[PDB]
């Protein structure tokens, strides 16, 4: 109730890990049958690609997001990837990543809780054997549910 | 401070001091804090040496596979860019050192430098090498 077991606080972190990535991807794989505009265009010297239709408009992602995400770490999500709205649809820049951190096989320390907010200190094998990573995660509770923070907290 | 030697040194100079930015290394903040994703900081180390490998907005793993030379990984040389396989095909890449070794920047701990014979990497690697400058 009033708290997040190591075990909850990992589980939370996974469904964050696929939402940061699904939403940057610009398609939840899950959702079958999506049709994803073509195309590109530059907007603020960046080169966009269009999100697919099951994210494709700001409506969808805020509601796809709503789950997982606090309503501030969506908001600040949104710019802080700069994300855009063009003819009505939902945009994102083009751009790389990697999936090295095995959140999967982490182990997760509690570190501080304070008022509604419990943080997490995550050790994260990797895929390659580099040392193992170190990703604080704060959950807060929001409408009930625990949520994570910031948007990119776990990648 | 040009070509090879200097795209190595200036991407070297940030190694432990560059956390990954997902999908970032394209606005003028990102470059001017020194965070990018894998391409991004390839397209930087590069172009800080004078040597152009696309636009900074639109240049990608998708174009780098697109610039220089194909040359087999027999003859790969220091300053290369090697590709490797992992959400994708040819999904990150970095600047091979020589010696085995790859200047790169990747999630885990930022720019870095990583071993071409690195168990991982070396599953990753299918062989796909550019050379940029002749």
């Amino acid at each position: 109730s009033g708290d997040l077991s190591q075990k909850q606080a990992l589980q939370l972190a996974l469904s964050a890990r696929e939402h940061f990535w699904n939403t940057m991807s610009g398609h939840n794989p899950k959702v079958k049958k999506a049709v994803c505009p073509s195309g590109t265009f530059e907007y603020q010297n960046l080169q966009y690609v269009y999100m697919c239709s099951d994210l494709g408009t700001k409506a969808k992602a805020v509601n796809y997001l709503t789950p997982i995400f606090t309503k501030t770490a969506i908001e600040k999500g949104f710019k802080d990837y700069h994300f855009t709205v063009s003819k009505g649809k939902l945009a994102v820049p083009i751009g790389d990543g990697d999936n090295l951190l095995n959140w999967k096989k982490s182990t997760a320390k509690l570190i501080s809780k304070k008022g509604s907010t419990i943080t997490y200190e995550f050790t994260v094998p990797t895929l390659d054997g580099s040392p193992s990573a170190k990703r604080k995660v704060t959950f807060v509770k929001e409408n009930k549910k625990w949520k994570v923070n910031q948007f990119d907290a776990v990648i | 401070s040009g070509g090879i030697e200097g795209a190595i040194s200036v991407g070297s100079s940030i190694v432990g001091q560059s956390p990954y930015k997902f999908g970032g290394g394209r606005t003028q903040s990102d470059i001017n804090n020194r965070i990018f994703d894998c391409s991004s900081f390839v397209r930087w180390a590069y172009a800080s040496a004078g040597v152009n490998l696309g636009p900074v907005g639109g240049t990608t793993t998708d174009t780098l596979v697109g610039r220089g030379q194909a040359v087999s990984a027999s003859e790969m040389k220091r300053g290369d860019l090697v590709f490797f396989d992992t959400y994708k095909t040819n999904g990150h890449v970095g600047i091979y050192l020589g010696n085995g070794t790859f200047l790169n920047d990747n999630t885990s701990h930022g720019v870095s430098v990583d071993s071409m014979s690195n168990p991982y990497w070396k599953a990753a690697f299918k062989g796909v090498v550019r050379r940029v400058v002749q």
